[PDB]
């Protein structure tokens, strides 16, 4: 019972292939998903919008697909609706709208890799809790 | 006076002192344990 | 108001007190801590260690459900590598 | 006549009185009597009150179907606030009991009168050329129903928040905060229990204690409580032989001798304890609520370990989920 | 004879009494205290309550605890050497074998204590009113450890020895018996908070009707630790709260047997309650209320919310309060009010 | 019926809370 | 010199009640802990102090008062120039130690009383000519502070006005409210909901106004006891001791103390949201706002939509009919805010404004604010007590609200414990009553 890298293995693009985080990474990225996230993303939801959360599956049926690596890191710089007909930057953190929201101009992107493979290594590890709310809780 | 040592008050003071720093000792190595 | 026994405030305040307590205290300290450090205590009270609490993929508890076969169940649970 | 009002100020300071209505005693007796005689009144016959502002009236009177267990004075109004709501701010009685207006007008009247209260308890010891401070370990129940009936409302925005004035209704009041606030798991409610039970405790033994020494002065078939008469010189009962046996139940250094130092331990914890389960509740009127160790030990991999805290937090969600059924329409309960 | 000299030895006056009590007292007391530290620090809950409960996995003082035996063991004594543990002592411990352990030795634990009191009282030669007394502690512990759980199913619903542990008691006491309904809890509380109110009020009393015996203001050493004159104006006390509260005492014989009747009384109301809690005989609803509610869609008083916070207590903590019974509560058919 | 049962009580501890304080016995003092 | 014969060791601190030279020791001593702790803390929170981050995130409670004079901040609270922080710690922490030194010297080298070593600063408790001159030089040395503020705002800089026109900026205020009707008006306003008194100041204006009245009213005063002695009534009135002056001044800070704690939760102007958190009730209207603007978004009607209790999901009335958020936000209506002003009517919050005027910048104002709720727990876990941990968070306007209360009260109790020793020590039993001379033993038995 313990974080192997056969745990740390998350989809990097859409095309099957793979990438391996390490515990140094996982960690980077938990500790970055606290910083910038958890304020409204805390335990997978979102506060702001109970509609959609973070699981992988719900990643998976966006537009892009936003279940790996590339999806969520693009996202982190230019963030859309579920269905991507919608830039939405200007209300959502992120690269581009860094001098509106603060916390986003320190982040590098070896700091957004590691937040993107965060969200996707929690759902192994939690499962149903990572996606529900106190329900799971 | 001639106070004696080894007495019964001597026996009930170390049933609780002596195990007391045993576990104090353990519990504060417990602050290093992670994962 | 007095008793046989020698008086703390005597004895904590006695050299030879410090003599030998600055000896015996740290010593139990020590010992204590070796209990912990050396994975000791994890055996003698069957206290999992955090890679023990389940197996890698389970993620069921391992719930006694009987009395009499109980420590055969236990040990049982301790198999599948928890 | 020597002068009507220097009179009148040496009647109200009269320490002839049957009972010594004070200055404090000006405002206290009728601020008093206009509580209790509404209470009374709502208690027993006032129509259901929309404590929650959501146009769902709660009946809380014996008249309409609640009997001493049910039954209390419901809150005023979500929809009100912390207005003010007199009854001359009401286009009518039945417009004021439909806003919970007399829960209003009893919490103030009582806090204030339970203030002159405190105020006369140190009056009269004035007056009577005794110690003060009397008054000062009244300060923790009074302190408290101000938290209960005043500070939190303040602070959670609403008096439609504050504890009713019945016993079910209390028990909504605590039930509910555990699960906002968590309380059981706060310092200053715990240090509060200690006070209430180490109180109950030290009553009993000091009680006991002193019941167990007296001097023989009574017959076989004799009510031992005769064996003391009102006004006495010495003492009745032997303090000596008191602090003989409890020394030794424990040991000697930890058992009192001394009777002032005795009573002033008997005064300072309970008084100490409640004054910190009154700050705790104060505390938590501005959210500033118990430990969350919810989700804290987990395992190697990441698997959250549960705890009693976890199971805690299980029963608390409970709460809060059904606590005012159709009075939230969004996410977090921020109010 | 031996024995007189047993006896001689016994109640010999030392720092610590021993006594006759002291060789049932003393092996007890030190093994239940010691037993709870043990566990509080070293052993775990995993097996039997899927938690973890010692400060060697992660807990803090609030939530460690010595956790109840699982369910399967019902109300076995768990003998070190008994059929379920075997001899072994890891075993023992897997399966909550130390509660049983802390519960049993801590019982006659205060069955020695209260003996102590009997013996001490009866060599110094006074009464026996602190033995008295100290039977509310007992008729407590006793109805809660031990008679509330034999009631139930196992030992496991007793219970556990821990701060946070007992918060989930208080908690499901509440939504499962509607403790606080019940007519003998409130006569409980009553007296807890009547004896805390009798402490207060006695001792500030006192404190602040002094006499005059030195030429100090911190007036604690002017105090004559040999009796003679009463140390506070017991008259002067009378007339006080003769003004302002309109009743007061003025026979301390009374007053300090009043102080010993309330807290204990109350006590033991409260231990009764919990006898009846444990063959689930609870006070949990009034019938007449019931039956309006249900025909009558628009009644509704503090009563009413009360047990709906009930309902949503047992729903949302019974999975995890009670893992032996497989509870599968989809997300579907857990109670919810509206928005949250 | 159950109503009238309830303030009856109450309306008795009222005016024993009268009658305690108004009728008990007079605290003597030394003499007693 | 003084020892057991005089109090005892837990009541120390009186044996110095008539050693006016130790006594000064002591506050000058005291004194210096302040500046300490002020200047240590502030260097303490710099050197924590993430600039591109929030203040009410990172447990601030003294950086965000100097960013209120307008003190290195800009624009919507942005934080330019950390120097300033530094410099208030450093010059402050350095000014503990003159202090510091003083108070040593004046309480263990320098002289036990004051009375013979100078007359001017000896004094006599009873000597209410030297009492009222003494408070008459500190009512204008708290008369020049207050004018200090005036000048720092219309000269030297100026403050931090969240209620800025083209958005919350540092701004010079050069026209302060100087009418008497509307300054001491707040005086004569309700503590209740709505009207809140003092707690309801919404503009610099009365605040920079207001603290030129306190400021000369203060000397004026202070000039006043000197010249002058109590009355009549002002002494057979009073209690004329050391501990007496104590506790009036003990009741006093109480009560600033309850007015402080209401100050920093409700009040959004002298504390603003920007470096201190969203107030209590600007979060839940921020939440009521969120889902407003999202839903409506989804092609929602808010204005007509009817929630369960069908009083209105979104929008209802208030008690005096005007259009307020709907919920249990229902009680905080009395709500004012930069973000939400421009929304509001005549008559409350506007329809059509609602329905096509809401910026962007209002939306994620909103978001902000209610994801930063002031609630949390004693270790510092945001949210709920049935929150996850992740979110390390309390806000600052719930750390000074708590903090501030217990002190207030206690304070309460040490003025009540002051002021009854202070009779009793007057009268003369506060030692105990006299077993010969027994006052009720000499009064009618009222059986
Ligand atoms: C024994 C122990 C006894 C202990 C006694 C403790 C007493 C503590 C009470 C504190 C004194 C209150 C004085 C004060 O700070 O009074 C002010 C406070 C707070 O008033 C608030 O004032 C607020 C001001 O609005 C501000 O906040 C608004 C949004 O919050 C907007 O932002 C707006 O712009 C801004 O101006 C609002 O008006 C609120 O509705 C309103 O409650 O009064 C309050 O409620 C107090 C409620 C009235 C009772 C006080 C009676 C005192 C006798
Ligand atoms: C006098 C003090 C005292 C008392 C009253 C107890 C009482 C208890 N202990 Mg205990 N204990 C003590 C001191 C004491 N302990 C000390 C000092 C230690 C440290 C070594 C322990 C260590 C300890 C452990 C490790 C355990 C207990 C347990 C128990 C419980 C069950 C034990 C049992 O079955 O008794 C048996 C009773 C007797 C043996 C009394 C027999 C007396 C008769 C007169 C003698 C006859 C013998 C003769 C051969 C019979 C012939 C008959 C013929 C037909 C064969 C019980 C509540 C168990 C427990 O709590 O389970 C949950 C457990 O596992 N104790
Ligand atoms: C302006 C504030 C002020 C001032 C100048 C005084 C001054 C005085 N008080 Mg006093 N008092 C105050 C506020 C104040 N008080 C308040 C707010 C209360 C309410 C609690 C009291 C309650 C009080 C009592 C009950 C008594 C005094 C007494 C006295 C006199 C002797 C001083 C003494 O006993 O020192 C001795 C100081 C101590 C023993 C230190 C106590 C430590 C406190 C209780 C703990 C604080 C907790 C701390 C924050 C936690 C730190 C963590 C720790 C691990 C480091 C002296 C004239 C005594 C006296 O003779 O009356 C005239 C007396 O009996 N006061
Ligand atoms: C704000 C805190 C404070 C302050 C300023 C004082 C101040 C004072 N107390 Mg005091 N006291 C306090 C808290 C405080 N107390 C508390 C909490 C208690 C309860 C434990 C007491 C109990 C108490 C008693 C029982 C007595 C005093 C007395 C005194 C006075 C004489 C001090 C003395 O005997 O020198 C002795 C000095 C020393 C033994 C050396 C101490 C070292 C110095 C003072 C500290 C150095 C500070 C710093 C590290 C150096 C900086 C140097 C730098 C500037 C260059 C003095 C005015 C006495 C009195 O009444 O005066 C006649 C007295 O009898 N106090
Ligand atoms: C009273 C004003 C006040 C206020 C509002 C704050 C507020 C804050 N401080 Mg702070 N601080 C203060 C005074 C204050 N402090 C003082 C006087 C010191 C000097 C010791 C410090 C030293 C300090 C440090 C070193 C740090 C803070 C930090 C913080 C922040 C995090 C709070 C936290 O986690 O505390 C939680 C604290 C507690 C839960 C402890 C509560 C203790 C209570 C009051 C004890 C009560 C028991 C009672 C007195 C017992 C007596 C009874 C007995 C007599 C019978 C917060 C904004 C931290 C920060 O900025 O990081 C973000 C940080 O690192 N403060
Ligand atoms: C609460 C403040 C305070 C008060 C009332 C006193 C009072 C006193 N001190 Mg003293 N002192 C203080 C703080 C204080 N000190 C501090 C902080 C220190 C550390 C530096 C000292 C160091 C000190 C020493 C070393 C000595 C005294 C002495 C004395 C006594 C003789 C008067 C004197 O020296 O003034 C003479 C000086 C003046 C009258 C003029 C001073 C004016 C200064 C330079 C300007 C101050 C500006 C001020 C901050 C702003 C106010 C202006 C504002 C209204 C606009 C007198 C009782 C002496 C003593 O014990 O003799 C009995 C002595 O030898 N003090
Ligand atoms: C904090 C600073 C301070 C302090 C401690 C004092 C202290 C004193 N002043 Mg004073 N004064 C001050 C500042 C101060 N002054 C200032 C700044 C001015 C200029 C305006 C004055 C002008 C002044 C005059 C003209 C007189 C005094 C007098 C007095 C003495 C008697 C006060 C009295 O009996 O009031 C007791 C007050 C009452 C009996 C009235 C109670 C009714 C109050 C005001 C309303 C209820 C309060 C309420 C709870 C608070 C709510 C707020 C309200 C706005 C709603 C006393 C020594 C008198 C004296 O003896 O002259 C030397 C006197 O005649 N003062
Ligand atoms: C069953 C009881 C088992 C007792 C087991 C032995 C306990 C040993 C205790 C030693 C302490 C003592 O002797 O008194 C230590 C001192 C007494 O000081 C005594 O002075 C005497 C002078 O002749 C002798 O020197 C004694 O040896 C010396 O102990 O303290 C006392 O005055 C009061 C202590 C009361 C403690 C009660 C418990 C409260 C603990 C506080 C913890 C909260 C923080
Ligand atoms: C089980 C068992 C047993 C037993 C054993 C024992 C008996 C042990 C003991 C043990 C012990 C005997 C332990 C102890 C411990 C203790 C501790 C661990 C403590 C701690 C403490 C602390 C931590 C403190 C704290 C505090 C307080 C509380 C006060 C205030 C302040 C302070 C903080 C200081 C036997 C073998 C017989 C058999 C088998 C079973
Ligand atoms: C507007 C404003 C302002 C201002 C304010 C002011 C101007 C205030 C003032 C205030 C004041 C001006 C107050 C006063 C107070 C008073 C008091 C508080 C008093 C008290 C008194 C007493 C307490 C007394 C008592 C008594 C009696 C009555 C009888 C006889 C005996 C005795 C003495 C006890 C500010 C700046 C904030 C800001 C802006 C806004
Ligand atoms: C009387 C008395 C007392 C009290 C005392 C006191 C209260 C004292 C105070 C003292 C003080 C009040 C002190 C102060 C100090 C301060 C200082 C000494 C300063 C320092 C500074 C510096 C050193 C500088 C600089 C810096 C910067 C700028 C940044 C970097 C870092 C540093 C920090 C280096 C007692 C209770 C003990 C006992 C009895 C007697
Ligand atoms: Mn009555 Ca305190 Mn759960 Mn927001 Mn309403």
């Amino acid at each position: 019972a313990e974080l192997t890298p056969e745990v740390l293995t998350v989809p990097l693009n859409s095309e099957g292939k793979t990438i391996t985080l390490t515990e140094k990474q996982y960690l980077e990225g938990k500790r970055l998903f606290q910083y910038a996230c958890a304020s409204c993303h805390v335990g997978g939801i979102t506060k702001t919008n109970p509609s959609l959360d973070l699981r992988t599956e719900t990643l998976a049926l966006a537009t892009p697909p936003r279940d790996n690596i590339e999806g969520l890191v693009d996202y982190m710089k230019n963030p859309t609706t579920y269905d991507g007909e919608q830039e939405i930057a200007e209300v959502h953190p992120s690269l581009r709208s860094a001098d509106i929201f603060p916390k986003m101009r320190n982040l590098t992107e070896k700091d957004l890799v590691a937040i993107a493979g965060h969200i996707l290594v929690e759902p192994k590890i939690l499962g149903d809790k990572w996606g529900g709310g106190k329900v799971y809780y | 006076v001639s106070y004696p040592i080894f007495t019964v008050r001597w026996v009930a003071v170390h049933t609780l002192a002596v195990p007391t720093i045993f576990f104090l000792g353990a519990i504060a190595a417990m602050q290093f344990i992670q994962r | 108001g007095t008793t046989g026994e020698r008086p703390f405030s005597d004895i904590i305040t006695s050299v030879r007190y410090w003599v030998i307590h600055s000896i015996t205290i740290p010593a139990l300290f020590i010992a204590g801590w070796l209990f912990v450090s050396t994975g000791l205590a994890y055996d003698v009270f069957g206290t999992p260690r955090p890679d023990s609490y389940y197996a890698q993929e389970q993620r069921s508890i391992p719930l006694v459900t009987d009395r009499f076969e109980a420590k055969q169940q236990v040990e049982t649970f301790l198999e599948q590598l928890k | 006549s020597a002068n009507l009002w220097e009179r009148f100020c040496n009647w109200v300071t009269s320490t002839d009185n049957r009972l010594y209505v004070g200055w404090f005693g000006v405002i206290m007796i009728p601020t008093l009597l206009a509580a209790t005689i509404c209470f009374v009144i709502a208690f027993i016959a006032a129509p259901p009150v929309d404590i929650d502002g959501i146009r769902e009236p709660v009946s809380g009177s014996l008249l309409y179907g609640n009997n001493i267990i049910t039954g209390a004075v419901v809150p005023s109004s979500n929809a009100i606030g912390l207005h003010f709501y007199p009854i001359w701010e009401a286009a009518s009685l039945d417009e004021w009991l439909y806003n919970g207006g007399p829960y209003q007008l009893i919490i103030f009247h009582f806090l204030l009168g339970a203030s002159c209260y405190m105020g006369r308890q140190w009056e009269l010891s004035y007056r009577l050329g005794m110690r003060p401070w009397i008054c000062v370990a009244y300060s923790a129940p009074l302190a408290s129903a101000f938290a209960v009936f005043l500070i939190y409302p303040i602070g959670q925005g609403s008096f439609s928040d504050g504890m009713p004035l019945g016993i079910s209704g209390t028990f909504n009041f605590m039930i509910v905060f555990q699960a906002e606030h968590n309380i059981l798991m706060h310092p200053f409610h715990q240090l509060g229990v200690a006070g209430v039970f180490g109180g109950a405790l030290f009553c009993a033994m000091h009680g006991s204690l002193v019941t167990s020494s007296l001097i023989r002065e009574t017959t076989e078939t004799e009510s031992a409580n005769y064996g003391y008469k009102f006004g006495q010189e010495e003492e009745t009962y032997n303090i000596v032989a008191a602090h003989g046996y409890f020394g030794r139940l424990i040991f000697q250094y930890a058992s009192f001798n001394n009777s002032r130092s005795l009573h002033f331990f008997l005064a300072a914890w309970p008084v100490v304890g409640v004054w910190f389960t009154a700050l705790g509740i104060s505390t938590m009127a501005f959210n500033l609520n118990g430990f969350n160790f919810n989700h804290s030990v987990i395992d190697a991999k990441g698997n959250v370990i549960n705890t009693w805290a976890d199971i805690i937090n299980r029963a608390n969600l409970g709460m809060e989920v059904m606590h005012e059924r159709n009075a939230h329409n969004f996410p977090l309960d921020l109010a | 004879g031996w024995f007189d000299i047993l006896d001689d030895w016994l109640k010999r006056d030392r720092f610590v009494f021993v006594g006759w009590s002291g060789i049932l007292l003393f092996p007890c007391a030190y093994l239940a205290l010691g037993g709870w530290l043990t566990g509080t620090t070293f052993v775990t809950s995993w097996y039997t309550h899927g938690l973890a409960s010692s400060y060697l996995e992660g807990c803090n003082f609030l939530t460690v605890a010595v956790s109840t035996p699982a369910n399967s063991m019902g109300h076995s004594l768990l003998l070190l050497w008994g059929p379920e543990a075997q001899g072994d002592f890891t075993r023992w411990c897997q399966l909550g074998g130390l509660w049983t352990f802390i519960a049993l030795h801590g019982a006659f634990g205060l069955i020695g204590f209260m003996l102590r009191q009997f013996e001490i009282a009866r060599l110094v030669g006074v009464r026996p009113y602190n033995a008295i007394a100290f039977s509310a502690p007992i008729a407590v512990f006793v109805s809660v450890f031990l008679i509330y759980p034999l009631g139930q199913s196992s030992w496991f619903f007793a219970p556990s020895f821990g701060v946070a542990a007992i918060f989930r008691f208080l908690l499901f006491f509440q939504g499962f018996h509607n403790w606080t309904l019940n007519p003998f809890h409130m006569m409980g509380v009553a007296g807890v908070l009547g004896g805390a109110l009798l402490c207060a009020i006695h001792g500030a009393t006192v404190e602040n009707t002094l006499f005059q015996d030195g030429e100090g203001a911190s007036t604690f050493r002017a105090f004559n630790p040999t009796q003679a004159e009463e140390t506070y104006s017991m008259v002067t006390a009378n007339r006080f709260w003769s003004q302002i509260f309109g009743i007061a005492f003025s026979n301390k014989r009374w007053l300090h047997f009043f102080m010993l009747f309330v807290p204990v009384t109350g006590l033991w109301m409260s231990a009764i309650g919990v006898v009846g809690l444990a063959l689930n005989l609870r006070s949990y609803d009034f019938i007449s209320q019931e039956i309006r509610a249900a025909e009558d869609p628009e009644f509704e008083t503090f009563y009413t919310k009360n047990l709906l916070l009930n309902e949503g207590i047992r729903a949302w903590m019974a999975p995890q309060d009670q893992p032996h019974e497989n509870f599968v509560f989809p997300e579907e058919v857990l109670p919810r009010g509206n928005a949250l | 019926m159950e109503t009238i049962t309830y303030v009856f009580i109450f309306a008795c501890i009222i005016a024993l809370f009268f009658f305690a304080i108004f009728f008990r016995e007079p605290p003597r003092i030394t003499k007693k | 010199d003084q020892e057991s014969s005089g109090f005892a060791w837990w009541a120390g601190n009186a044996r110095l009640i008539n050693l006016s030279g130790k006594l000064l020791g002591a506050h000058v001593a005291h004194a210096g802990l302040i500046v300490f702790w002020a200047g240590a803390m502030t260097l303490f929170e710099l050197a924590h102090f993430i600039p591109e981050k929030p203040m009410y995130e990172q447990g601030l409670i003294l950086i965000p008062h100097i960013a209120t004079l307008g003190w290195g901040v800009g624009p919507g609270g942005e934080v330019v120039d950390t120097f300033p922080f530094f410099v208030v710690g450093v010059v402050h922490l350095i000014s503990s130690a003159v202090l510091g030194f003083g108070g040593v010297y004046h309480a263990i080298r320098g002289p036990e009383t004051l009375e013979e070593y100078s007359s001017f600063f000896g004094y006599d408790w009873k000597d209410k000519n030297k009492m009222t001159t003494i408070l008459g030089f500190h009512l204008i040395v708290l008369g020049i502070g207050a004018l200090l503020l005036v000048a720092k705002a219309m000269f030297f800089g100026g403050l931090y006005d969240t209620w800025a026109p083209g958005g919350g900026d540092v701004r010079v205020i050069t026209n302060p409210t100087l009418d008497p009707r509307v300054i001491f008006g707040y005086l004569l306003k309700s503590p209740f909901g709505g009207e809140g008194w003092i707690v309801s100041v919404n503009n610099l204006e009365d605040v920079v106004g207001g603290h030129i009245w306190i400021g000369l009213i203060c000397i004026a005063g202070g000039i006043w006891h000197i010249l002058t002695t109590p009355f009549g009534w002002a002494r057979r009135a009073f209690i004329w001791s050391g501990e007496a002056y104590l506790s009036y001044s003990l009741g006093a800070l109480s009560m600033m103390g309850f007015i402080a704690t209401c100050f920093v939760w409700f009040n959004n102007t002298v504390y603003p949201s920007e470096f201190y958190g969203p107030t209590g009730p600007e979060a839940s209207q921020a939440q009521a706002m969120t889902f407003l603007i999202r839903d409506q978004k989804l092609g929602a009607n808010v204005g007509s939509a009817q929630g369960p209790t069908g009083l209105g999901k979104y929008l209802m009335r208030s008690p005096t009919g005007e259009i307020i958020f709907g919920g249990e936000t229902m009680r905080f209506w009395d709500f004012r805010g930069p973000w939400l002003e421009p929304l509001r009517g005549p008559n409350g919050l506007d329809l059509n404004k609602i329905k096509n005027d809401i910026q962007p910048w209002q939306e994620r104002r909103a978001a902000e604010y209610m994801t930063h709720a002031p609630l949390g727990s004693l270790n510092s876990v945001g949210g709920v007590a049935t929150e996850i941990n992740s979110v390390n968070f309390v806000s600052p306007r719930s750390w000074l609200a708590t903090s501030h209360f217990v002190l207030a009260f206690f304070f309460l109790v040490g003025h009540l414990w002051h002021a009854g020793r202070a009779r009793a020590a007057a009268a003369g039993f506060e030692k105990g009553i006299d077993r010969e001379s027994e006052p009720v033993l000499s009064m009618p038995s009222l059986d």
